[PDB]
């Protein structure tokens, strides 16, 4: 029906698919235990195409766990909605990748992933017309990466119709909570440029920004970010789960995203994003929400619009309102800011809306815009990986996984060929 | 459609400003925390609130002002107080060290620091708005923000817009009374900085406060709470046009190149009445004509500064409340009637009437009594430079010994600054030397 | 049909119109609906005249609202037979002249003359035999007279044959509204002289006076004067509206009024004026009215027959009375005080009757003379505006409106020529 499914490694991603489908059964209002408590049957209408109703009316998800060892496992199976699982993907790891991408991806790569594509497999018949799914890893080591290239690669061979978007962290161009992170990213980079069909980018440090300058929050965790994360990731299907003047799916998405297939590295935004004496300062309007829209601070990503320029750009709206405000802005905005829109993409921004805005508010927006401002972040991650590769500098923890040195070259030149590559496509009219 | 916005500096300052916006929150008696106490019916016709109550999609109705000061402590008061349901939390921006009233350490020192923060503001309430006229803005020459950095305020605000009215409200030294010695400075080097960046202001000191509400209101031991509501009433009445109905709701655009003719000497005085006690609102009637008569006391002059001893320009005596257009007509015959009072004769009449069909409301609380009747003299005369003079002969002598002058010199100001300031008194000396004298022949 | 249109501006004028359509409705007894609910057709056969029936009998005014700011707007608009109008004519501002004219007249003038015109115009087309329309607004400011002045010389281009009956408040010698007002009325009058067709004056003191004295009443506002010459205004095309023995329309009138075309500045008298008791003193009679009709108190402008001289003088009667009554008051009247009468025109009282007097009243009186006596009028005003000009108060305001002084050369020489020019017509035998 359009249903889709969830996997999720990474040593976050495990816990924020945990937020996520916390997330969504708020806004199906379903117990944790698995039974609807809410009130419209629009809940259950399409409820399917995440959930999945049980003997008994046990409503479930279409999650599958991936992980190197147990500990998430219990963490998330320690969960509120604990209860709303199943048992059978508790499909974890006795090791752990160490984050040493070979190690998660050929040592314990090979080890585990046959479990659990059979498993999902068992889900892929559970499928009556599968939309997609949603992979959930980090692009900087292997907890999340080491499998999920292997998923990516699998899945991609075994469902070449089916969409795949991925969402991996990215490390941030300042803090570096490891340093084998060129090396990873890089070689997972390599294969995600080639098998996923869908990416947007996940920092942290723009995630404190919001949370602590727009959020105005000095407490930052995790949790509240998976929360701000999965408010935009859940958003993404609202119309693919809710009727809307205005629809566009993940097809109608990317094909209405992408130019060329390349170029599935998405930036985000989602809003409003205030702390409590906000709304007496201020009130929503499309055309606010819009004036935060094209805002790099909500621009949750390493690259600037304000530096780069906008290949794409797209709103998801979620709520009941006037389009004839909305589209009035979008034309509006095209021109206000045209030089950071691309040329010869004309209407480079691109409209939709869903009948109901998520729950508690009565306006949504969503951005997923695509720019080329990533070149830096990938010109910076390649950095490093060149300086440490001149020194080969933890080469020996690595080539320990028994990889050669020229595939390091190969996503190597490749991403840099992917970077030019979006600096013929920027740097052209 | 009929849009201001109000900005406050400067401890007194933004004393006014709370003082007003309780006022005004009260008299279309928005509950403080953003609502009002029923529904709002759709009518037409006029404007309401909307000035600056804020609409919300709910019951929140925020002001449309905003607060700058490098004085943060009371404001918080306000961050605290009782209002902060109603206000809002971007409405606030505040500097913590403030000038130590250097005028150049806001202006010059401090002056660099928030004044972006600012700017952003205005753009989001201006862009919030659509025809808001002009610019309510509050500071103090002794709060030290309140010259300074207000001084780089209007300095830029008014490169941005231009078009909007400049409603300026700031305090005066008071003539014998005072809070400092440096005022001088603080006045002066605001004034060469404040003319060529002012629209039009009008100079409210204090004393008056103090003797007439103390004689007026039979008031026993006043403070800043009077001060700050007697100021709230007059505000309160010198904007009700484009609030209520009135016969003649003139509007600020229209009052600012009448009053002032010429544009240098723009300023003026503003003696509101009838200020009485509950047992002189009863042992009287409070005439239209009491109001009108009693309007041009001299004593009742709400600045100090004799118009007996100046000659009146202009008097847009705006009424509130059942006013008869012939009654106060008449009255006006008896203002041109004033033996004592002289006008500047190549302006014979400049008159200009506001008959708004409210009455006053009163503050429960308050020590004023309740009227039918209200009146704004917003007056311009020859009178008011003499102050001014004494400001800058005092000046002079203190300036004359170098005095403090480390504190600003310190602080990246020039002296020419100072002379020149000087000479800016000394063209204004001119102004009001000249545009009293009487045309020849 | 010789039906005619209304347009008004100025701070007053905008309400002065109002009570004159609504005193109009009340001559028509048709509801404030818009449907008719009177007793006899008479009302019905020139109604469209000034009305203009609509599909359903929406029964409209031929009216033109002026305004730089909407507040009359709605305060009209939250009129009684405020369901009586079109909302087409709602044409205001949403700024406000300030009143220097300059402002209504260059920099708001040219800012909304044209969707006035534009509809209007279209009011032209709905007319079929246009004998004028009247326009309202005062001679002292720019509420009114900022765009009223463009409305005179652009219709009077646009309509080189149509009737431009004109009234706009005259500043009193005594009480000064603003001290602009020499400025503003002179740079107007410039203007009035040449363009337009007909004018009375409008006092405020007169109108006290009348109200004060002559009505007896203590209370004075605007509407109840509104009503003292909306009753004039609206007696006005009485035989144009409706049969008379003796009938003469403003083309008889102006033609029958004026011997030079710079002569269009009239003063007005109606009557009766009694308060209740009054009635209980006395009757009415053709020359008791009469013996009202050259009464320098109802004289309600600024110039005083007792010290200038009739040029000019004529008479509007309304009811069922025997002419053999009135032009024997007439004639009587025109030797009794011959001195004021000017010589070199005979018989220069001129007659008329309207079959139905005004609503109410059983006999109708107007008196529209001219006297040269407004010298004394234009010579005060003239002279504040010398004596300021001197000083140029308030220039600032003024040249920053971007005029020049010399155009105040021209208002001025101008309308001292034209005091001149009355004086030599005043002096003459
Ligand atoms: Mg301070």
């Amino acid at each position: 029906m359009r249903e889709i499914v969830h996997i999720q490694g990474g040593q976050c991603g495990n816990q924020i698919g945990a937020k996520f489908w916390e997330v969504i059964s708020d806004e199906h209002g379903i117990d944790p235990t698995g039974t609807y408590h809410g009130d419209s049957d629009l809940q259950l209408e399409r409820i399917n195409v995440y959930y999945n109703e049980a003997t008994g009316g046990r409503y479930v998800p279409r999650a599958i766990l991936m992980d190197l060892e147990p500990g998430t496992m219990d963490s998330v199976r320690a969960g509120p909605f604990g209860q709303l699982f199943r048992p059978d993907n508790f499909v974890f790891g006795q090791t752990g990748a160490g984050n040493n991408w070979a190690k998660g991806h050929y040592t314990e790569g090979a080890e585990l992933i046959d479990s659990v594509l059979d498993v999902v497999r068992k889900e892929a018949e559970g499928c009556d017309c599968l939309q997609g799914f949603q992979i959930t890893h980090s692009l900087g080591g292997g907890t999340g990466s080491g499998m999920g290239t292997l998923l990516i690669s699998k899945v991609r061979e075994e469902y070449p119709d089916r969409i795949m978007e991925t969402f991996s962290v990215v490390p941030s161009p300042k803090v570096s909570d490891t340093v084998v992170e060129p090396y990873n990213a890089t070689l997972s980079v390599h294969q995600l440029v080639e098998n996923a069909d869908e990416c947007m980018v996940i920092d942290n440090e723009a995630l404190y920004d919001i949370c602590f300058r727009t959020l105005k929050l000095t407490t930052p965790t995790y949790g509240d970010l998976n929360h701000l994360v999965s408010a935009a990731m859940s958003g993404v299907t609202c119309c693919l789960r809710f009727p809307g003047q205005l629809n566009s799916d993940l097809r109608k998405l990317a094909v209405n995203l992408i130019p060329f297939p390349r170029l599935h590295f998405f930036m985000i935004g989602f809003a409003p994003l205030t702390s409590r004496g906000s709304q007496q300062y201020r009130a929503l309007t499309v055309p606010e929400l819009t004036q935060q829209m094209f805002d790099a601070k909500n621009m949750m990503c390493a690259a600037d619009p304000r530096h780069g320029r906008y290949l794409t750009a797209s709103a998801l709206f979620r709520g009941r309102m006037s389009t004839k405000e909305v589209d009035e802005q979008m034309l509006n905005v095209q021109n206000k800011n045209s030089s950071y829109f691309v040329e010869w993409i004309p209407n480079n921004i691109k409209s939709s809306i869903c009948d109901i805005p998520p729950k508690g508010l009565k306006m949504a927006v969503t951005f997923v815009g695509n720019s080329t401002a990533i070149q830096e972040m990938f010109k910076r991650v390649a950095e490093q990986f060149t300086a440490m590769f001149r020194r080969k500098a933890f080469l020996h923890w690595y080539t320990g996984e028994g990889m050669d040195e020229m595939e390091f070259t190969e996503a190597e030149s490749n991403m840099n060929d992917l970077v030019s590559e979006y600096q013929q496509y920027q740097d052209a009219t | 459609m009929r849009e201001v916005i109000s900005i406050h500096v400067g401890q007194g300052g933004i004393q006014v400003g709370n003082a007003c916006w309780e006022l005004f929150c009260l008299e279309h008696g928005i509950q403080p925390d953003g609502q009002m106490p029923s529904d709002k019916t759709i009518g037409g016709g006029d404007d309401a609130f909307n000035t600056f109550f804020s609409e919300t999609g709910a019951g929140k109705h925020v002001p449309r002002a905003v607060f700058l000061d490098l004085e943060p402590t009371v404001i918080d008061e306000v961050r605290t107080g009782t209002y902060r349901q109603l206000f809002h939390p971007e409405q606030l921006i505040s500097g913590k060290e403030d000038a130590a009233n250097n005028f150049a350490r806001g202006h010059y020192t401090i002056g660099k620091e928030i004044v972006d923060l600012c700017l952003d503001r205005i753009r989001k309430l201006a862009d919030n708005c659509t025809g808001l006229q002009g610019f309510l803005v509050f500071n103090s020459v002794g709060g030290g923000t309140g010259s300074g950095l207000g001084s780089l305020l209007l300095e830029r605000l008014s490169v941005d817009y231009g078009k909007k009215s400049k409603l300026g409200f700031t305090i005066y030294p008071s003539p014998q009374v005072s809070t400092a010695v440096v005022e001088p400075y603080n006045s002066i080097l605001s004034t060469h900085s404040l003319l060529e960046h002012t629209d039009v202001a009008v100079m409210l000191d204090n004393e008056a406060i103090y003797d007439i509400c103390r004689r007026n209101l039979d008031i026993e031991r006043p403070t800043y709470t009077n001060l700050n509501r007697l100021i709230a009433q007059v505000i309160s009445s010198l904007t009700a046009s484009l609030r209520f109905d009135g016969a003649l709701n003139v509007d600020i655009t229209e009052f600012q190149t009448n009053l002032v003719p010429y544009p240098r000497i723009h300023f003026m005085l503003s003696s509101y009445a009838p200020i009485i006690s509950a047992e002189k609102a009863y042992h009287e009637q409070l005439s239209v004509a009491e109001i009108t008569n009693s309007a041009f006391e001299p004593a009742n002059m709400m600045a100090k500064c004799d118009p007996r001893h100046g000659k009146y320009m202009a008097c847009s005596m705006m009424y509130r409340g059942d006013v008869v257009p012939k009654d106060v007509n008449a009255s006006i015959a008896t203002i041109k009637t004033k033996r004592t009072i002289q006008f500047v004769d190549w302006c014979p009449t400049g008159f200009k009437v506001g008959i708004n069909y409210q009455p006053p409301t009163v503050v429960p609380g308050g020590d004023l009594a309740k009227v039918m009747r209200a009146v704004c003299m917003i007056s311009n005369s020859t009178a008011i430079a003499e102050v001014f003079s004494r400001l800058d002969h005092k000046f002079d002598l203190m300036y004359a010994k170098r005095a403090f002058v480390h504190w600003y010199v310190g602080e990246g100001m020039e002296e020419g600054e100072f002379s020149e300031a000087r000479e800016d008194l000394a063209a204004l000396e001119k102004d009001y030397e000249e545009v009293g004298i009487e045309t020849a022949e």
